[PDB]
Protein backbone atom coordinates (compact mmCIF):
# COMPACT_ATOMS: atom_id res chain seq x y z
CA UNK A 1 0.00 0.00 0.00
CA UNK A 2 3.01 2.33 0.54
CA UNK A 3 3.46 0.74 -3.14
CA UNK A 4 0.04 1.32 -4.35
CA UNK A 5 -0.47 5.20 -2.95
CA UNK A 6 3.09 6.30 -4.29
CA UNK A 7 1.26 6.13 -8.17
CA UNK A 8 -2.35 6.22 -7.33
CA UNK A 9 -5.07 8.65 -6.28
CA UNK A 10 -4.73 9.92 -2.68
CA UNK A 11 -7.06 8.91 0.01
CA UNK A 12 -8.59 11.67 0.62
CA UNK A 13 -9.08 12.58 -2.85
CA UNK A 14 -12.61 12.89 -4.43
CA UNK A 15 -12.67 14.59 -7.73
CA UNK B 1 9.80 25.10 -17.12
CA UNK B 2 5.50 26.03 -16.95
CA UNK B 3 5.25 29.68 -16.68
CA UNK B 4 1.73 31.00 -14.96
CA UNK B 5 1.10 34.61 -15.36
CA UNK B 6 -1.98 35.83 -13.19
CA UNK B 7 -3.77 38.94 -14.48
CA UNK B 8 -3.98 41.61 -12.92
CA UNK B 9 -1.50 41.34 -10.47
CA UNK B 10 -3.14 43.73 -8.13
CA UNK B 11 -6.69 44.11 -7.64
CA UNK B 12 -9.08 47.05 -5.34
CA UNK B 13 -12.96 46.39 -5.00
CA UNK B 14 -15.66 47.12 -2.88
CA UNK B 15 -17.42 44.82 -0.42
CA UNK B 16 -20.57 42.94 -2.45
CA UNK B 17 -18.07 43.18 -5.22
CA UNK B 18 -17.18 40.17 -8.16
CA UNK B 19 -13.47 39.81 -8.00
CA UNK B 20 -12.28 37.93 -11.14
CA UNK B 21 -8.33 36.46 -11.37
CA UNK B 22 -6.90 34.54 -14.34
CA UNK B 23 -4.09 32.39 -14.27
CA UNK B 24 -2.56 31.96 -18.33
CA UNK B 25 -0.30 28.96 -18.53
CA UNK B 26 2.77 28.93 -21.17
CA UNK B 27 1.61 25.11 -22.27
CA UNK B 28 -1.30 23.04 -21.47
CA UNK B 29 -1.70 21.66 -18.26
CA UNK B 30 -4.88 20.25 -18.46
CA UNK B 31 -6.85 20.68 -15.82
CA UNK B 32 -4.60 20.58 -12.93
CA UNK B 33 -4.43 24.20 -11.43
CA UNK B 34 -4.95 24.76 -7.72
CA UNK B 35 -5.20 28.26 -6.19
CA UNK B 36 -4.21 29.09 -2.83
CA UNK B 37 -5.36 32.25 -0.67
CA UNK B 38 -2.18 33.49 1.95
CA UNK B 39 -2.73 36.28 4.45
CA UNK B 40 0.49 38.42 5.78
CA UNK B 41 2.67 36.83 7.88
CA UNK B 42 0.76 33.25 7.25
CA UNK B 43 1.06 30.34 5.34
CA UNK B 44 -0.64 29.45 2.20
CA UNK B 45 -4.14 27.54 2.09
CA UNK B 46 -5.56 25.67 -0.79
CA UNK B 47 -8.96 27.26 -2.11
CA UNK B 48 -9.53 25.03 -5.22
CA UNK B 49 -7.98 22.31 -6.32
CA UNK B 50 -8.29 20.68 -10.27
CA UNK B 51 -9.28 23.62 -11.90
CA UNK B 52 -12.80 23.80 -10.33
CA UNK B 53 -13.07 21.75 -6.79
CA UNK B 54 -14.01 23.77 -4.27
CA UNK B 55 -11.86 22.74 -0.80
CA UNK B 56 -13.85 21.56 1.72
CA UNK B 57 -14.60 24.31 4.92
CA UNK B 58 -14.49 27.05 2.00
CA UNK B 59 -16.87 29.52 1.34
CA UNK B 60 -19.02 28.83 -1.81
CA UNK B 61 -18.31 32.33 -3.06
CA UNK B 62 -14.72 30.99 -4.05
CA UNK B 63 -15.02 29.28 -7.58
CA UNK B 64 -12.70 28.13 -10.06
CA UNK B 65 -13.12 27.29 -13.78
CA UNK B 66 -10.45 26.98 -16.93
CA UNK B 67 -8.89 24.25 -18.68
CA UNK B 68 -5.99 23.99 -20.80
CA UNK B 69 -3.90 27.38 -20.51
CA UNK B 70 -6.42 30.01 -19.51
CA UNK B 71 -8.14 29.86 -15.98
CA UNK B 72 -9.87 31.69 -13.60
CA UNK B 73 -10.58 31.67 -10.20
CA UNK B 74 -13.99 34.19 -9.24
CA UNK B 75 -15.01 35.59 -5.75
CA UNK B 76 -18.63 35.96 -6.77
CA UNK B 77 -19.70 38.97 -3.24
CA UNK B 78 -16.19 40.34 -1.78
CA UNK B 79 -15.92 40.16 1.72
CA UNK B 80 -13.19 42.47 4.23
CA UNK B 81 -11.56 38.73 5.08
CA UNK B 82 -11.05 38.54 1.16
CA UNK B 83 -7.69 40.41 1.69
CA UNK B 84 -4.88 37.96 0.45
CA UNK B 85 -2.84 37.50 -2.11
CA UNK B 86 -4.01 34.65 -4.42
CA UNK B 87 -1.99 32.18 -6.50
CA UNK B 88 -2.39 29.76 -9.15
CA UNK B 89 -0.41 26.47 -9.27
CA UNK B 90 -0.01 23.87 -11.82
CA UNK B 91 0.73 19.77 -10.83
CA UNK B 92 0.93 19.16 -14.13
CA UNK B 93 4.41 18.99 -15.32
CA UNK B 94 7.83 19.11 -13.52
CA UNK B 95 8.75 21.69 -11.88
CA UNK B 96 5.67 22.49 -10.31
CA UNK B 97 5.45 26.26 -10.66
CA UNK B 98 3.26 28.90 -9.08
CA UNK B 99 1.87 32.21 -10.95
CA UNK B 100 3.28 35.47 -9.60
CA UNK B 101 0.68 35.97 -6.85
CA UNK B 102 -2.05 38.49 -7.40
CA UNK B 103 -2.92 41.06 -4.14
CA UNK B 104 -6.20 41.52 -3.53
CA UNK B 105 -7.51 44.85 -0.98
CA UNK B 106 -10.31 46.09 0.30
CA UNK B 107 -11.99 49.50 -0.88
CA UNK B 108 -14.02 51.40 1.72
CA UNK B 109 -15.03 54.93 2.68
CA UNK B 110 -13.03 57.13 4.52
CA UNK B 111 -12.07 56.53 8.24
CA UNK B 112 -10.53 59.34 10.43
CA UNK B 113 -7.64 57.82 13.04
CA UNK B 114 -8.25 57.89 16.48
CA UNK B 115 -4.88 59.65 17.86
CA UNK B 116 -2.78 58.28 21.10
CA UNK B 117 0.47 59.24 22.45
CA UNK B 118 2.60 56.84 24.62
CA UNK B 119 5.75 59.15 26.91
CA UNK B 120 8.39 56.58 27.48
CA UNK B 121 8.15 53.97 30.27
CA UNK B 122 10.66 54.89 33.27
CA UNK B 123 12.14 51.13 32.98
CA UNK B 124 13.66 51.88 29.56
CA UNK B 125 14.82 55.97 31.04
CA UNK B 126 16.65 53.62 33.11
CA UNK B 127 18.41 51.85 30.32
CA UNK B 128 19.82 55.53 29.00
CA UNK B 129 17.14 55.61 25.94
CA UNK B 130 13.57 57.60 26.02
CA UNK B 131 11.00 56.20 22.76
CA UNK B 132 7.59 57.92 22.53
CA UNK B 133 5.22 56.22 20.43
CA UNK B 134 2.38 57.35 18.48
CA UNK B 135 -0.67 55.48 17.59
CA UNK B 136 -2.99 55.97 14.45
CA UNK B 137 -5.67 53.48 14.64
CA UNK B 138 -8.22 52.20 12.34
CA UNK B 139 -7.81 54.62 9.30
CA UNK B 140 -8.65 54.68 5.95
CA UNK B 141 -7.07 55.31 3.31
CA UNK B 142 -3.22 53.92 3.74
CA UNK B 143 -1.81 57.51 3.62
CA UNK B 144 -1.45 59.52 6.66
CA UNK B 145 1.23 62.47 7.49
CA UNK B 146 2.88 61.90 11.01
CA UNK B 147 5.03 65.05 12.12
CA UNK B 148 7.04 64.77 15.32
CA UNK B 149 7.34 68.41 17.48
CA UNK B 150 9.47 68.24 20.17
CA UNK B 151 9.13 71.78 22.46
CA UNK B 152 7.36 72.85 18.77
CA UNK B 153 10.50 72.57 16.83
CA UNK B 154 9.74 70.08 13.93
CA UNK B 155 11.88 66.49 13.83
CA UNK B 156 13.72 64.64 11.25
CA UNK B 157 15.69 61.68 11.24
CA UNK B 158 14.87 60.49 14.76
CA UNK B 159 12.01 58.32 13.95
CA UNK B 160 10.33 55.16 12.71
CA UNK B 161 6.76 54.20 11.55
CA UNK B 162 5.22 51.12 10.39
CA UNK B 163 1.86 50.18 8.94
CA UNK B 164 -0.26 47.47 9.62
CA UNK B 165 -1.73 45.25 6.46
CA UNK B 166 -5.40 45.79 5.92
CA UNK B 167 -7.78 44.85 8.48
CA UNK B 168 -9.65 41.84 7.71
CA UNK B 169 -12.89 42.63 9.73
CA UNK B 170 -12.88 46.26 8.76
CA UNK B 171 -10.79 47.06 6.10
CA UNK B 172 -8.61 49.90 7.96
CA UNK B 173 -5.06 50.32 8.52
CA UNK B 174 -3.50 51.89 11.64
CA UNK B 175 0.32 53.10 12.21
CA UNK B 176 2.95 53.07 14.97
CA UNK B 177 5.60 55.89 14.58
CA UNK B 178 8.61 55.97 17.46
CA UNK B 179 10.78 59.16 18.40
CA UNK B 180 13.92 57.83 19.89
CA UNK B 181 15.77 59.89 21.90
CA UNK B 182 18.63 60.05 24.44
CA UNK B 183 17.29 60.06 27.99
CA UNK B 184 19.87 63.19 27.88
CA UNK B 185 18.14 64.73 25.29
CA UNK B 186 14.54 63.90 26.24
CA UNK B 187 15.56 65.62 29.40
CA UNK B 188 15.75 69.17 28.09
CA UNK B 189 12.33 69.53 26.67
CA UNK B 190 9.02 69.61 27.89
CA UNK B 191 6.74 69.13 24.66
CA UNK B 192 6.53 66.01 23.06
CA UNK B 193 3.54 66.21 20.04
CA UNK B 194 2.82 64.11 17.43
CA UNK B 195 0.76 65.78 14.58
CA UNK B 196 -1.38 64.07 12.31
CA UNK B 197 -2.56 64.88 8.64
CA UNK B 198 -5.31 62.76 6.68
CA UNK B 199 -8.02 62.56 4.20
CA UNK B 200 -10.84 61.93 7.11
CA UNK B 201 -9.45 64.57 9.56
CA UNK B 202 -10.87 68.26 8.88
CA UNK B 203 -7.66 69.74 9.97
CA UNK B 204 -4.34 68.33 11.23
CA UNK B 205 -4.66 66.66 15.16
CA UNK B 206 -1.82 66.64 17.36
CA UNK B 207 -1.40 65.03 20.42
CA UNK B 208 0.94 65.87 22.60
CA UNK B 209 2.37 65.59 26.45
CA UNK B 210 4.53 67.59 28.63
CA UNK B 211 7.64 65.44 30.17
CA UNK B 212 6.96 67.34 33.64
CA UNK B 213 3.48 66.19 34.10
CA UNK C 1 -6.78 16.89 12.08
CA UNK C 2 -4.28 16.57 9.20
CA UNK C 3 -1.65 18.88 11.18
CA UNK C 4 2.31 19.89 9.50
CA UNK C 5 4.22 21.19 12.57
CA UNK C 6 7.31 22.95 11.67
CA UNK C 7 9.67 25.70 13.49
CA UNK C 8 8.99 28.88 13.13
CA UNK C 9 12.52 30.25 13.53
CA UNK C 10 16.70 28.59 12.98
CA UNK C 11 19.75 30.90 12.42
CA UNK C 12 23.20 30.24 11.59
CA UNK C 13 25.92 32.01 10.10
CA UNK C 14 26.90 31.75 6.52
CA UNK C 15 29.01 28.11 6.20
CA UNK C 16 26.98 26.69 9.05
CA UNK C 17 24.95 23.41 8.35
CA UNK C 18 21.20 23.20 8.83
CA UNK C 19 18.50 20.62 9.01
CA UNK C 20 14.93 22.07 9.63
CA UNK C 21 12.08 19.65 10.31
CA UNK C 22 8.48 18.79 9.37
CA UNK C 23 6.47 16.01 11.57
CA UNK C 24 3.45 14.69 9.83
CA UNK C 25 0.00 13.91 11.69
CA UNK C 26 -4.02 13.03 11.55
CA UNK C 27 -2.82 11.04 8.46
CA UNK C 28 -0.38 8.20 6.73
CA UNK C 29 2.39 9.90 6.62
CA UNK C 30 3.98 6.83 4.14
CA UNK C 31 1.38 7.30 1.85
CA UNK C 32 1.10 10.69 1.00
CA UNK C 33 4.10 12.75 -1.32
CA UNK C 34 5.54 15.89 0.89
CA UNK C 35 7.84 18.92 -0.02
CA UNK C 36 9.07 22.21 0.66
CA UNK C 37 8.49 25.71 -0.78
CA UNK C 38 10.57 28.54 -0.46
CA UNK C 39 8.78 32.38 -0.08
CA UNK C 40 10.19 35.02 -2.26
CA UNK C 41 10.66 38.69 -1.08
CA UNK C 42 7.16 40.81 -1.27
CA UNK C 43 5.03 38.15 -3.13
CA UNK C 44 6.08 34.48 -5.26
CA UNK C 45 6.57 31.00 -4.28
CA UNK C 46 9.05 28.64 -5.12
CA UNK C 47 8.77 24.70 -5.48
CA UNK C 48 11.90 22.94 -4.16
CA UNK C 49 11.45 19.59 -3.91
CA UNK C 50 9.27 16.65 -2.41
CA UNK C 51 10.05 13.44 -0.85
CA UNK C 52 8.21 9.87 -0.70
CA UNK C 53 8.15 8.46 2.98
CA UNK C 54 6.92 5.48 1.82
CA UNK C 55 10.73 4.92 0.37
CA UNK C 56 12.37 8.16 0.46
CA UNK C 57 12.28 8.36 -3.78
CA UNK C 58 12.81 12.28 -3.90
CA UNK C 59 12.18 15.04 -6.88
CA UNK C 60 13.91 18.75 -6.86
CA UNK C 61 12.95 21.74 -9.05
CA UNK C 62 16.38 22.46 -11.00
CA UNK C 63 16.62 25.62 -8.89
CA UNK C 64 17.25 23.97 -6.13
CA UNK C 65 18.74 20.60 -7.63
CA UNK C 66 22.27 20.03 -5.42
CA UNK C 67 21.88 23.28 -3.21
CA UNK C 68 19.64 21.32 -0.18
CA UNK C 69 18.76 17.84 0.46
CA UNK C 70 15.39 16.78 1.48
CA UNK C 71 15.00 13.28 3.31
CA UNK C 72 11.76 11.88 5.94
CA UNK C 73 12.31 9.55 8.82
CA UNK C 74 8.66 7.57 8.58
CA UNK C 75 9.34 6.17 12.24
CA UNK C 76 8.64 9.48 13.73
CA UNK C 77 6.57 10.74 10.69
CA UNK C 78 9.53 13.64 9.61
CA UNK C 79 10.19 14.92 6.85
CA UNK C 80 13.67 17.41 6.60
CA UNK C 81 15.19 20.29 4.48
CA UNK C 82 19.26 19.96 4.76
CA UNK C 83 21.91 22.54 3.24
CA UNK C 84 25.27 21.84 4.24
CA UNK C 85 26.82 25.47 3.79
CA UNK C 86 24.61 28.27 4.19
CA UNK C 87 24.51 31.47 2.57
CA UNK C 88 22.96 34.66 3.61
CA UNK C 89 21.38 35.06 0.88
CA UNK C 90 19.63 31.70 1.98
CA UNK C 91 17.78 33.53 4.56
CA UNK C 92 13.58 33.16 4.06
CA UNK C 93 10.58 31.77 4.89
CA UNK C 94 10.23 27.53 3.86
CA UNK C 95 7.09 25.98 4.16
CA UNK C 96 6.59 21.92 4.21
CA UNK C 97 3.66 21.02 2.54
CA UNK C 98 1.66 17.66 2.27
CA UNK C 99 0.82 16.72 -1.77
CA UNK C 100 -2.42 14.74 -2.54
CA UNK C 101 -2.47 13.46 -6.04
CA UNK C 102 -5.09 12.22 -8.69
CA UNK C 103 -3.44 9.22 -10.64
CA UNK C 104 -5.15 7.57 -13.63
CA UNK C 105 -2.62 4.99 -15.44
CA UNK C 106 0.13 5.73 -13.06
CA UNK C 107 0.36 9.47 -13.86
CA UNK C 108 0.06 11.77 -11.43
CA UNK C 109 -0.94 15.58 -10.69
CA UNK C 110 -0.12 17.22 -7.38
CA UNK C 111 -1.19 20.04 -4.82
CA UNK C 112 -0.20 21.44 -2.04
CA UNK C 113 -2.45 20.46 1.33
CA UNK C 114 -1.93 21.29 3.89
CA UNK C 115 1.11 24.00 4.51
CA UNK C 116 3.16 23.78 7.54
CA UNK C 117 3.28 27.37 9.80
CA UNK C 118 6.55 27.96 7.72
CA UNK C 119 9.88 28.43 9.56
CA UNK C 120 12.07 31.78 9.16
CA UNK C 121 15.74 30.79 8.66
CA UNK C 122 17.80 33.71 9.23
CA UNK C 123 21.50 33.32 7.82
CA UNK C 124 23.83 35.77 9.28
CA UNK C 125 27.00 36.64 10.92
CA UNK C 126 25.45 39.62 12.96
CA UNK C 127 25.07 38.77 16.62
CA UNK C 128 21.56 36.94 18.16
CA UNK C 129 19.96 39.53 20.70
CA UNK C 130 16.99 39.07 23.01
CA UNK C 131 14.55 42.14 23.02
CA UNK C 132 13.97 44.52 25.72
CA UNK C 133 10.06 44.79 26.40
CA UNK C 134 8.43 47.96 27.73
CA UNK C 135 5.05 49.29 28.78
CA UNK C 136 3.12 51.69 26.46
CA UNK C 137 0.83 52.44 29.54
CA UNK C 138 -3.03 53.24 29.13
CA UNK C 139 -3.09 57.57 30.20
CA UNK C 140 -5.07 60.35 29.88
CA UNK C 141 -3.37 60.51 26.48
CA UNK C 142 -4.43 56.96 24.88
CA UNK C 143 -7.90 57.32 25.62
CA UNK C 144 -10.34 58.92 23.95
CA UNK C 145 -14.34 58.05 23.12
CA UNK C 146 -14.48 55.37 25.84
CA UNK C 147 -11.69 53.51 24.00
CA UNK C 148 -8.17 52.82 25.41
CA UNK C 149 -5.00 52.39 24.34
CA UNK C 150 -2.33 50.25 25.68
CA UNK C 151 0.88 48.31 24.27
CA UNK C 152 3.91 47.00 24.62
CA UNK C 153 7.50 48.24 22.55
CA UNK C 154 9.36 45.53 21.91
CA UNK C 155 12.93 46.85 21.40
CA UNK C 156 16.72 45.97 19.94
CA UNK C 157 16.79 42.50 19.02
CA UNK C 158 17.95 40.49 16.16
CA UNK C 159 16.53 38.82 13.66
CA UNK C 160 13.41 38.24 13.32
CA UNK C 161 10.98 36.98 14.47
CA UNK C 162 9.25 37.64 17.78
CA UNK C 163 5.95 36.46 18.36
CA UNK C 164 3.11 38.55 20.68
CA UNK C 165 0.15 37.40 22.59
CA UNK C 166 -2.01 39.51 24.33
CA UNK C 167 -3.29 37.96 27.99
CA UNK C 168 -1.73 33.90 26.67
CA UNK C 169 -3.97 34.39 23.17
CA UNK C 170 -7.26 35.22 25.19
CA UNK C 171 -7.35 38.82 24.27
CA UNK C 172 -7.42 38.87 20.43
CA UNK C 173 -10.24 41.61 19.55
CA UNK C 174 -8.32 45.52 18.86
CA UNK C 175 -4.65 44.22 18.32
CA UNK C 176 -2.60 45.38 16.25
CA UNK C 177 1.18 43.77 15.72
CA UNK C 178 3.02 46.16 13.77
CA UNK C 179 5.78 44.91 11.13
CA UNK C 180 8.77 45.37 12.94
CA UNK C 181 11.05 48.30 11.84
CA UNK C 182 14.73 47.43 10.88
CA UNK C 183 16.60 50.36 13.01
CA UNK C 184 20.35 51.77 12.18
CA UNK C 185 22.16 49.32 14.23
CA UNK C 186 20.54 46.74 12.32
CA UNK C 187 18.47 45.67 15.52
CA UNK C 188 14.75 45.16 14.97
CA UNK C 189 11.51 46.77 17.01
CA UNK C 190 8.51 46.65 17.13
CA UNK C 191 5.29 47.82 18.62
CA UNK C 192 2.10 45.77 19.45
CA UNK C 193 -0.86 47.46 21.06
CA UNK C 194 -4.44 46.65 22.14
CA UNK C 195 -7.66 49.01 22.20
CA UNK C 196 -10.14 48.36 25.23
CA UNK C 197 -12.78 49.68 27.09
CA UNK C 198 -11.45 52.83 29.26
CA UNK C 199 -13.86 51.92 31.80
CA UNK C 200 -12.77 48.82 33.06
CA UNK C 201 -8.78 49.79 33.08
CA UNK C 202 -9.16 49.13 36.69
CA UNK C 203 -10.25 46.10 37.11
CA UNK C 204 -8.75 43.90 34.00
CA UNK C 205 -5.13 42.60 33.77
CA UNK C 206 -3.60 43.10 30.21
CA UNK C 207 0.03 41.08 29.93
CA UNK C 208 2.05 40.72 26.53
CA UNK C 209 3.64 37.83 26.08
CA UNK C 210 6.71 38.50 23.57
CA UNK C 211 8.65 35.04 22.53
CA UNK C 212 11.95 36.09 20.47
CA UNK C 213 12.96 32.08 19.47
CA UNK C 214 16.12 32.98 18.02
CA UNK C 215 17.94 34.05 22.02
CA UNK C 216 15.41 31.33 23.63
CA UNK C 217 13.66 34.61 25.24
CA UNK C 218 10.23 34.53 26.89
CA UNK C 219 9.04 37.84 28.33
CA UNK C 220 5.54 38.61 30.15
CA UNK C 221 4.89 42.67 30.39
CA UNK C 222 1.76 43.50 32.21
CA UNK C 223 0.57 46.82 31.21
CA UNK C 224 -0.44 49.29 34.36
CA UNK C 225 -2.43 52.52 33.75
CA UNK C 226 -0.34 55.29 33.93
CA UNK C 227 0.52 56.79 37.91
Amino acid sequence: LDKYFKNHTSPDVDL
Amino acid sequence: EIVLTQSPSSVSASVGDRVTITCRASQGISSWLAWYQQKPGKAPKLLIYAASSLQSGVPSRFSGSGSGTDFTLTISSLQPEDFATYYCQQGNSFPYTFGQGTNLEIKRTVAAPSVFIFPPSDEQLKSGTASVVCLLNNFYPREAKVQWKVDNALQSGNSQESVTEQDSKDSTYSLSSTLTLSKADYEKHKVYACEVTHQGLSSPVTKSFNRGE
Amino acid sequence: QVQLVESGAEVKKPGESLKISCKGSGYTFTRYWIGWVRQMPGKGLEWMGIIYPGDSDTRYSPSFQGHVTISADKSISTAYLQWNSLKASDTAMYYCARLPQYCSNGVCQRWFDPWGQGTLVTVSSASTKGPSVFPLAPSSKSTSGGTAALGCLVKDYFPEPVTVSWNSGALTSGVHTFPAVLQSSGLYSLSSVVTVPSSSLGTQTYICNVNHKPSNTKVDKKVEPKS
